[PDB]
């Protein structure tokens, strides 16, 4: 049953392209990154100064694709680290 | 020549070019809510937008899940204008609301995020009633029922219908859940019992349905019916049927009985792309249904029907509309048996052909000269007994047939004569109705002095005026029709009305 | 009936050492009264 | 307030004279007879020709919401029936009720009440009785209730 | 006078509430709590926390205000459950975070937290799954 029932495509998270992700450098301010990429949709609400960028697509009759970035900032608003999960494990 | 800020979408604009709204609509398919276009042409897509949250107003009775599950735009994802626009059509096809208003609002804390808001006003959904009657001739009579499309605002469609009296008792219970699974799989069924004093029957059915596309869905299921007949007045068609099954009713003797237990399989196919649930202006609907017997059952047969309707506007304001309505159907036997007579198709009445008394269109009963009895003076059909005739008796008692086709054309017009608080609930039309019901396996050679019920060309026709009003107590339809083509045995009824919720 | 009179008391939440909880919104703050 | 009239059927010619509220007159054919009618609330309708009959009635107001309406109808091909209808209406912020009753003769008695509340509430009950006349009615009651939402 | 005389006058401001004349109770303006109800759904014992909460927000604008806070937090809870089933894992995280920030004190949040415990286990964000489990254990009893 679960193999033929129609399901609409589900989108989640921020929209990313390498053309813009490749522009981010350590040393940029939070305003410079938010401008280049857009407002983050996720962050650590428990006191850590970090942003989470999640690109998730679950088309119909298809598996799920997801790519993420994590941006770590210090107490001054300076980006200190970048993580990247190009594909789900 | 296209200039300005084209954010990686230059081919799309050249393609639409070889406009004033198509560039905006195109960018609206992506997260560009407020682009600018000037004019060869210079555009600015602006920033990509996301949906921060979706909230609703005005759903005081319906469960929130009922509306949220109908959206195609998800929270925490980029905006599209088509993804949002489909929400209006999806909610309208439910038939639960007076209107769907929508908006987009900017988030004061950032230029790139919006809120999407849907605002509706809930409408009356179904009704409960009952009634009584007593007296020296009426004895005791009671009927009651309830039916709703949205039970307590929970999305379930339910109903109870039944009655008690001195000659016939019955009840039916039905329930269905349009959403059993989160993906839209629906389940439901019904139980019924009907003992009419002699035709006693009862049964049940259960079906499953599920969507296969945005506009299409399938249904299938199982059911069972028991049929117990007695005191059947001799008829040629009835005995033909009985003989086909190995029965041998005594000649001119109503002291008889027969019963079966039959299990069947149900199926259907539905297409629905309508704009509105009450007074649609566009789209079409196709409802193809049928059932077949399961080997091992007492009867062997199949039945298929098709109901269609199309609305086409002929103006810009969607006020002048042409509506075509058609229905076809056919059933037959398997294994050498005839289709049971109680499944015959009928037509006539507000649901089919206007201006005729219900279930009068088509072949009529032909009676045998039943044994003379104490009912011959004034208690029976004179020629249907030996007291009145010695040969096959003709009648106007419609019994229906094995195939039919009904069609009409209705020209739908506004009636801007009453205040809006009424006018928005009233629409009228000019109509032309026609239809035909006919049999198969009719031995017109054996019955050369009697009508040949195999000729389908005897099409019945009528036309008239009808008004539909979405009363707060349930839609009603009133009409008057004048027949034009009628055949011997027909009966007219020009002033008719009924419940408008079909 | 006055169902609100059966409302359970509100609790306070805490975080484990090393992290904090989100800053309380200023909206819907109910003062303590006699 | 007076004058002659004629009508041509289509064959047949009918003529007559009207004279004076209550107006009376006569007609002949080329059947012939007399007629009268009046409207005042009350009315009169009288006719007799070479078939005959009469109908009349009066509406008396008891209170703003209550009435008595004596009426009679007599025919001949006089023989007929008479009676007095009564009733009273009630209303409120979101509702209206009408109660009806009457008595005529072949005693032909009837009562009932019909009510409407807000938008979705409906009720009514009516009962017919007769006694001491051409035919009796011992029990004839019907009622309905509706509640939509 | 007697409340039956006030009702008689209504047929012919406690009388407005006694007669269910809400349009007048509003025209006369925590009275908006009277709007977040239904007679039929009440009769059947139906929980109305999934209906429009705008009236409750208007009412909120002593312990009776706690009932209202729960009234609003429950609404947020039901929305998160729908998305949990639908799979909008980001909508779920953001709405529950909202619930936590706005109503740290209600029970609806303590009931909601496992929704983040699951959401951070479908997106491969283990650090947050751990933080959520830790705060769930810290406040458990």
């Amino acid at each position: 049953l679960e193999r033929v029932v129609y399901r609409p495509d589900i989108n989640q998270g921020n929209y990313l392209t390498a053309n813009d992700v490749s522009k981010i450098r350590v040393g940029m301010t939070q305003q410079q990154v938010a401008y280049a990429l857009g407002t983050p949709l996720m962050s650590d609400p428990f006191g850590t100064n970090t942003w989470f960028y999640v690109f998730r697509q679950q088309p119909g009759h298809e598996g799920v694709t997801q790519q993420t970035l994590t941006l770590t900032f210090n107490s001054s608003g300076v980006l200190t680290n970048i993580d990247n999960k190009p594909a789900l494990s | 020549e296209v200039s300005g800020n084209l954010a990686g979408h230059s081919a799309e604009i050249e393609q639409l070019t070889k406009m004033e709204d198509d560039i905006k609509k195109l960018l609206g398919r992506y997260g560009y809510a407020y682009p600018r276009v000037q004019s060869r042409v210079n555009v600015d897509a602006g920033n990509r937008f996301y949906v921060r949250k979706i909230r609703f107003e005005g759903n005081d009775t319906s469960k929130d899940a009922v509306l949220r599950r109908e959206m195609r735009q998800m929270e925490g994802a980029w905006l599209g204008s088509d993804l949002v626009d489909q929400g209006k059509e999806r909610l309208n096809r439910l038939g639960f609301f007076e209107t769907v208003d929508t908006d987009t609002q900017r988030v004061p804390g950032s230029p790139d995020q919006v809120d999407v808001v849907y605002k509706v006003k809930e409408r009356n959904t179904g009704c409960f009633n009952f009634g009584i009657g007593y007296g020296t001739e009426s004895g005791v009579s009671f009927q009651a029922g309830v039916q709703q499309d949205n039970w307590l605002g929970t999305g379930y469609a339910v109903g109870i219908n039944g009655t008690k009296n001195d000659y016939q008792t019955y009840a039916e219970l039905s329930v269905t859940n349009p959403y059993f699974t989160v993906d839209g799989v629906s389940l439901g069924g019904r139980l019924f019992y009907n003992d009419f004093q002699t035709n006693k029957s009862y049964g049940t059915d259960v079906t499953l349905g599920f969507p296969i596309n945005e506009y299409n869905s399938l249904r299938a299921g199982l059911g069972y019916v028991h049929n117990s007949l007695s005191n059947m007045q001799p008829q040629v068609a009835m005995w033909r049927y009985l003989y086909s099954m190995g029965e041998h009713p005594s000649t001119s003797d109503q002291d008889n009985s027969f019963k079966t237990d039959d299990f069947t399989f149900n199926y259907g196919w539905t297409y629905n792309k309508l704009d509105r649930g009450y007074f649609p202006t566009d789209g079409s609907r196709v409802n193809l249904t049928g059932k077949v017997t399961i080997p091992g059952s007492d009867n062997e047969y199949y039945k298929v029907t098709l109901d269609t309707a199309t609305y086409v506007p002929i103006d810009d304001d969607h006020k002048w509309v042409v509506l075509g309505r058609t229905r076809w159907g056919y059933g037959d036997g398997l294994g050498g048996k005839e289709m049971p007579f109680y499944e015959n198709f009928y037509a006539g009445g507000s649901s089919t052909v206007r201006g005729f008394q219900s279930n009068t269109i088509g072949p009529k009963a032909v009676y045998f000269p039943h044994q003379a009895s104490n009912y011959d003076p004034d208690y029976d059909y004179e020629c249907a007994t030996q007291d009145g005739a010695k040969d096959l008796c003709k009648s106007d008692d419609a019994v229906g047939g094995n195939a039919m086709a009904v069609a009409s054309l209705e020209f739908i017009t506004p009636t801007p004569f009453i205040s809006d608080k009424y006018a928005n609930s009233v629409r009228t039309s000019f109509f032309w109705d026609m239809g035909t019901v006919w049999d198969t396996n009719w031995d017109s050679s054996q019955y050369s002095g009697y009508p040949d019920y195999s000729d389908p060309s005897n099409i019945r026709m009528s036309a008239g005026i009808a008004l539909q009003w979405m009363s707060p107590l349930g839609p009603l339809v009133f009409s008057y029709a004048q027949p034009f083509k009628k055949y011997d045995g027909d009966k007219a009824e020009q002033f008719q009305f009924n419940i408008g919720k079909t | 009936d006055e169902a609100y009179l059966e409302a359970a008391p509100l609790a306070e939440l805490h975080a484990p050492a090393g992290m904090i909880l989100p800053v309380t919104s200023g909206d819907y703050a109910i003062p303590v009264t006699n | 307030e007076a004058g002659a009239w004629a009508r041509i059927m289509s064959t047949h010619v009918q003529v007559g004279v009207d004279k004076k509220d209550l107006f009376t007159g006569f007609t002949v054919t080329h059947g012939a007879g007399l007629y009268a009618s009046a409207m005042f609330g009350a009315y009169i309708d009288l006719i007799g020709k070479y078939y005959a009959g009469a109908e009349a009635g009066y509406r008396y107001h008891v209170t703003e919401d209550a009435w008595i309406e004596p009426q009679a109808e007599l025919v001949y091909g006089l023989i007929g029936r008479t009676g007095v209808d009564v009733g009273k209406s009630f209303s409120g912020k979101d509702w209206k009720v009408t109660a009806r009753a009457g008595l005529g003769y072949q005693m032909l008695m009837s009562v009932g009440l019909n009510a409407e509340i807000r938008d979705n509430v409906r009720f009514g009950l009516e009962f017919e009785k007769s006694a001491f006349g051409k035919y009796n009615v011992d029990n004839a009651v019907n009622a309905n209730f509706r509640y939509c939402f | 006078g007697n409340w039956r005389q006030a009702i008689t006058q209504l047929e012919a401001i406690y009388a407005y509430y006694k007669n269910a004349d809400l349009p007048l109770a509003q025209a006369a303006i925590l009275t908006n709590m009277a709007l977040d109800d239904s007679a039929l759904q009440g009769f059947f014992g139906v929980d109305r926390s999934d209906r429009d909460p705008q009236h409750a927000r208007a009412a909120f604008s002593t312990k009776r205000l706690v009932f209202l806070k729960d009234r609003l937090a429950k609404y947020e809870y039901s929305v998160a459950e729908y998305y949990t089933e639908r799979g909008a894992w980001v909508a779920v995280v953001n709405r529950v975070e909202g619930m936590l920030r706005d109503y740290p004190d209600t029970q609806a949040t303590r009931d909601a937290l496992p929704l983040m415990e699951n959401a951070y286990r479908q997106m491969q964000m283990n650090a947050q799954a751990e933080k959520v489990a830790k705060i769930i254990a810290a406040n458990s009893s």
